[PDB]
């Protein structure tokens, strides 16, 4: 056969927040939380600790590597020596380096074949579960969770974020959910069986 | 899009401004029939409120939705409010004051830059009007737009402690609020007071006109006044229980003169002098609309 | 001691997909 | 009119660069000349015959209800050059007029309905706006290096390998090129299925159908305002730092009066026994010797190049002296959003701001001072005042997700705090062919 | 909202000393913020209060 | 003792303290409270908590919390003290008088 | 030269009640309450053109010294302190000034101190060639005579 | 001399240097003003600069 797709476990994703935090803020009163639940929520809530001043979503470093020539540590792509003067050195830190970098993204996106397999995964036994996770959670779910904001919901100390985030997501508009998800390719075959998460 | 009513939002059972009472839910009118004044040697005097600046900060567009409501009542009544005088939030106002902008004040309090339909919101026009008048709010710590921090209060006196005959001579003495009182009166006061949703206070303020709008102000008056009241205790010199018999009488001296103290102390909300300065425009912007 | 200040972003845990001898069905 | 509303038109170099092509392959007669004795019932023939809306300006002066039809129909004419393009018409209204127009991009797939021969976007043209005016050679260079990096050998690619002329170099250039069977004349012939192969009729770019599946989300990915993180101009003004958020702009003053730079302004003069650089001041003349005393100006420099040491130093006293607001739109900078317990790690003197090559990308950083807690009250006063002088002109943290996340006051949120868009957290369902989707906002 | 206790990251503090006269000069200048004091040796509440 | 319903294998026990917990006049309640004195300031922030402690101590604590929040000393009084005990005319400019 | 008090000033004796600690933001300030108004600033940069008389000295905070002369620099204030004795030179051009006068004991000096200010006559400066191109800073003088 | 144009602190300089650019009647350039591939090879021969 040929390798026409690169197959995988747990995807990295084209974007990824980034957090700076203050470490001198700190919640007294400390949060016990089922084992399972912690487990699920957990990346996030240390992700979003208290005492976070600022998170971003920047172009995730990890996938657009340097392999690419991709430099994202400016916090935009930048690419050493594609749109550059002829006849003598491009000179450093060109804003050029910029279009170049939005290019070998697009580029990186054009070519990304990356084919997803299920990874490691969990089927938490609900009562475990606190009720808010329990709903967003179905069936089953990776142990590479990821963070998703929506997972502080009664989680987070931060109380205006809870109420924040408990409204929109008690709107009907918008609606989290997490792991094995009914589909219109679910018992489609190929070799193996699609399913979605 | 709320629909506004003939008279104003603040009919709406969706907008009832109410306090606590040690505990129990009652209008703000009858937290204010408990209040009893006594006068002194000095005399509070009104002279007429300088008019507001035209000029509204530039409509900048922002990152975000803005949390107007909640920025204004914790400027006015929340505890140790910070950064009042940041500028992004009345950049968005000043954005609400435009003809015909895309953005929109939810029932919320929020701005959003979308039309976000999910979410319903005040009638453009309104909000317009209302923009148009307190997106000067920003001008509040620049320095050549500060609003007196001083001669400004006596009308809050005069609004609040002020009898029929000294609210029409336009002179009262200074005063000495009392009521009896429980353990936090002020601070749980200053509590239900910046829960409410006052941009619907404020939208039928500028909104309105005529005989709806005069009915408004009379309507409201006690909903006003409790404002005053939080701002007064949060500009006063100094404030005691008093223990008699076995009541113990809340004692605010002196209604209707700021002193302006800054520094935090444990019976009431403290104004930074940027709250002073924030306090003080409102009140320049709000007694102009009353009175007119 | 002095106020300070740290970073975190979210970790890649990409895999190339597991290779199992067992199955799941009949 | 509403500036969508109008009468749309674009120059015959986008018709024949783009739509043409388009029509040939999907036969149908080329689109009529409209030579303004032209009836609307022509038009419509013509656009019905076509399925585009679309006609070739040919000659002087549309009637009115042609003109008319072509506005509620929203059919795009096609002029062979934008000058004095009013004469063209004739306006009964007498509203139309030049620089009354509203330029803007128009998706292809917005006038064709024939879904096979479109694989791109608005994105890729505003891409494209980024990039620099590229000599072929430059092209190559890219091509090479995309191909280095990619690990081909592109060796000998578009050359020619002759034994005695030795090896030579055409150029790479060639977009929206087809493959066409050529008369022996060397002419190209139109597209025939009846001889050429299927294949032929549309060369999708020269990219594979998945890569162009895959294109379609890059473009999406480029284009979002949150990577768009290479901002331009700083505006320098002398205030006071006291506004917590990184992305605040000072308002301009309400006295204050707009002024191009222009290296005329600026001249030596005596002045008290010395040579000043005064700067003269074109609402009234008067001129200034004096950094200090200069009236409120919000000065532009578009271009810093070419300008004197002292006459940027001069500017620059003058923010300080005089509270000038000197926007500097030259600047391309990539700000770095600090917590305040950081810092400033990376400073920058006025005299690097003014005189940076007009290529570089710029790194300022500006500081989120919303986490910064409350002077203890028996803290010492400070009669000192902390200064700034530079600001972002546009919003920084257009890829901020969330904000201060801390309580203010145990239950109260704090003032600037931001939480995370709807969107973020809204998992919603595939299409039925699909694709991703929000959930339904209410019903149905 | 609270007040802060860990010692906190103040802005660098230039002094600059007011003579009679002087050539002020606006060469090099930060941008960042930067606190400016006319005075030296102005840590002068030492009389503490238990 | 409330904490031994549904815990104490002891029958009666739990029927007896359960009965006891269920009427109205009655209501066993554990940790943050909210209280009059919620959000009121002093340095820090006043709470309430439901403790395990006797009413008497509780009592006691209670009176002198309440003291500490009515003293409403400042530093204004410190400087008139202060200057009792200075030579006249002498000045003090410490902090906010407040 | 004795520099002109502009039109749009507001004469004010300086007190020590004048000034005062307070919170603005996030920082404790010396704040200034200008009597005419009643109004505080709490910075030096928005204060009204104030001409401040100061009789005294004595007992004032050194704090409020450096808050009155940055409101000079930030403010344009006119700040005239009669308590002051000097004895002056008037120094040629050629001679330059061989020593100067922080405002820092000018403002903070017990009341006998004699000063000794310099005073640049400045006629025969020489003036620069007409093609010299320009230097970039700006002399400046902070103290001034209020007699001749 | 159109190169000093804004970039010589001599300011009559740079307005009648600009003035004389500014007229229609001269136009200074520097460059590759012309290309002339070959008909058959289709590789650029003689260029004016």
């Amino acid at each position: 056969l040929s390798d026409d797709f690169k197959q995988i476990s747990d995807p990295k994703g084209y974007l990824t927040y980034s957090v700076k935090y203050e470490d001198q803020f700190t919640k007294k009163d400390k949060l016990r939380a089922s084992e399972a639940d912690d487990r699920i929520v957990g990346p996030t809530v240390n992700l979003f600790k208290y005492g976070a001043a600022v998170v971003n979503i920047d172009l995730n470093r990890d996938f657009f590597d340097t392999a690419t020539g991709i430099d994202l540590t400016k916090g935009i792509p930048l690419v050493q020596d594609l749109l550059v003067p002829i006849g003598v050195t491009a000179g450093a830190e060109q804003s050029a380096e910029y279009v170049s970098g939005l290019l070998m993204v697009l580029f990186k996106v054009m070519t990304d074949n990356r084919l997803v397999i299920v990874g490691e995964t969990t089927t938490p036994m609900s009562n475990t579960l606190s009720t808010v996770v329990n709903n967003v959670l179905r069936t089953t779910y990776h142990n590479n969770v990821g963070v998703n904001p929506a997972l502080l919901r009664d989680f987070t100390q931060v109380n205006w974020l809870n109420r924040d985030i408990t409204n929109m997501l008690q709107q009907a508009g918008t609606k989290y959910g997490l792991g094995l998800t009914e589909t219109r390719l679910d018992y489609v075959r190929l070799v193996k069986t699609i399913v979605g998460h | 899009m709320l629909q506004q009513p003939t008279g104003g939002y603040t009919t709406l059972e969706q907008f009832a401004f109410t306090i606590r009472n040690d505990g129990t839910n009652a209008t703000p009118t009858q937290f204010l029939q408990l209040l009893s004044y006594e006068a002194t040697e000095n005399e509070l005097v009104k002279k007429t409120i300088p008019t507001p600046e035209t000029h509204l900060p530039s409509a900048r567009n922002v990152p975000g939705n803005v949390y107007i409501e909640d920025a204004i009542t914790q400027a006015l009544f929340g505890i140790s409010a910070q950064n009042v005088n940041a500028h992004g939030y009345f950049s968005r106002l000043s954005a609400l004051a435009l003809p015909n902008t895309s953005a929109r004040l939810g029932l919320d309090g929020v701005i959003y830059n979308s039309e976000t339909i999910n979410i319903p919101f005040y009638d453009p026009a309104a909000v317009a009007n209302f923009a148009a008048t307190y997106a000067k709010l920003g001008n509040a710590s620049t320095p050549r737009y500060r609003a007196d921090m001083i001669d400004i209060y006596a009308h809050v006196g005069l609004e609040l402690a002020g009898t029929d005959a000294e609210r029409a001579a336009g002179v009262m003495p200074v005063k000495r609020a009392k009521f009896d009182s429980w353990e936090g009166s002020l601070i749980s006061l200053s509590r239900d007071v910046v829960n409410w949703k006052i941009l619907a206070f404020l939208i039928d303020l500028c909104s309105l006109e005529g005989e709806a709008l005069r009915a408004f102000k009379t309507r409201n008056r006690d909903v006003f006044r409790m404002m005053l009241f939080i701002m007064s205790t949060a500009v006063a010199a100094n404030v005691v229980n008093r223990k008699v018999t076995k009541r113990v009488d809340r004692v605010l001296e002196y209604i209707g003169v700021n002193s302006m103290r800054t520094a935090g102390r444990t019976a009431t909300i403290t104004y930074d002098l940027s709250r002073h300065e924030f306090a003080a425009k409102f009140l320049q912007l709000t007694f102009t609309r009353w009175n007119a | 001691k002095i106020a300070t200040a740290s970073s975190a972003r979210q970790a890649d845990v990409e895999k190339p997909a597991d290779v199992t001898f067992t199955i799941e069905n009949v | 009119d509403d500036l969508d509303e109008g009468i749309r038109m674009t120059t015959y170099d986008q018709y024949l660069s783009h739509i043409r092509e388009r029509l040939h392959i999907t036969n149908v007669p080329d689109p009529i000349y409209i030579t303004g004795a032209s009836t609307p019932d022509q038009i419509a023939a013509s656009v019905q015959a076509t399925h585009v809306a679309v006609v070739l300006y040919q000659s002087g002066v549309i009637n009115g209800p042609a003109s008319t039809y072509l506005r509620e129909n929203e059919v795009l004419v096609v002029m062979p050059d934008y000058y004095d393009v009013v004469s063209r018409f004739a306006n009964a209204n007498l509203q139309m007029n030049n620089n009354r127009y509203h330029e803007s991009v128009l998706e292809i797939a917005d006038i064709f309905d024939q879904a096979d021969f479109i694989q791109t976007s608005d994105a890729v043209r505003q891409l494209r706006a980024l990039m620099p005016t590229l000599s072929t050679s430059q092209i190559r260079h890219a091509i090479e290096r995309i191909a280095q990096i990619t690990d081909v050998d592109s060796t000998d690619y578009g050359k020619l390998t002759l034994r005695f002329l030795g090896t030579l170099t055409r150029s790479l250039k060639m977009q929206n090129a087809q493959i066409r069977r050529i008369r022996p004349d060397g002419t190209v012939l139109r597209y025939d299925d009846q001889i050429d192969i299927e294949a032929f009729r549309w060369s999708r770019y020269f990219l594979d159908e998945l890569q162009l599946r895959r294109l379609s989300v890059g473009l999406r990915l480029i284009t979002n305002p949150r990577i768009a993180r290479r901002f331009n101009g700083v505006r320098i003004m002398y205030l006071t730092d006291d506004d917590p958020d990184p992305d605040f702009v000072p308002d301009v003053p309400e006295g204050y009066v707009a002024v191009q730079y222009a290296h005329r302004l600026f001249s030596s003069s005596l002045a008290n026994k010395r040579n000043r650089v005064t700067y003269t001041h074109p609402p009234t003349g008067m001129a200034y010797p004096s950094p200090t005393g200069r009236p409120h100006v919000h000065m532009t420099i578009n271009e810093r190049a070419g300008m004197s040491k002292l006459v940027a130093d001069n500017i620059i006293a003058s923010v300080i002296k005089s509270n000038w607001v000197v926007d500097i739109l030259d600047i391309e900078y990539t700000a770095e959003v600090m917590t305040p317990s950081e810092g400033y790690t990376q400073h920058v003197d006025a005299e690097s701001i003014m005189t940076a090559p007009k290529g570089k990308l710029f790194h300022l950083q500006f500081m989120d001072g919303l986490l910064r807690p409350e002077p203890s009250a028996f803290d010492p006063p400070a009669s000192g005042e902390d200064m700034r002088l530079i600001y972002p002109l546009q919003p920084i943290s257009v890829a901020r997700s969330m904000r201060a996340i801390v309580n203010h006051n145990e239950v109260d949120r704090p003032r600037g705090a931001v939480a995370p868009s709807s969107y973020e957290m809204d998992t919603g369902t595939l299409s039925r062919n699909g694709d991703l989707l929000y959930s339904p906002v209410a019903n149905g | 909202d609270d007040v802060g206790i860990m010692q906190q990251k103040k802005p660098p503090t230039v002094v600059q000393s007011r003579t009679d006269v002087f050539n002020e000069q606006f060469a090099n200048e930060a941008l960042h913020p930067t606190t400016k004091v006319i005075f030296n040796g102005l840590d002068v509440n030492t009389e503490v209060q238990p | 003792p409330a904490l031994l319903r549904d815990f104490t294998q002891v029958n009666w026990l739990n029927r007896d303290i359960t009965n006891m917990l269920q009427q109205a006049g009655t209501k066993y309640g554990l940790g943050l409270t909210e209280t009059r004195l919620d959000y009121v300031r002093l340095v820090k922030t006043i709470v309430g908590h439901a403790l395990n402690i006797d009413h008497f101590a509780a009592s006691v604590l209670n009176i002198n919390l309440r003291a500490l929040m009515e003293a409403n000393v400042t530093a204004d009084d410190r400087i008139k003290a202060l200057q009792a005990h200075s030579m006249i005319s002498t000045q003090f400019h410490g902090p906010n008088q407040g």
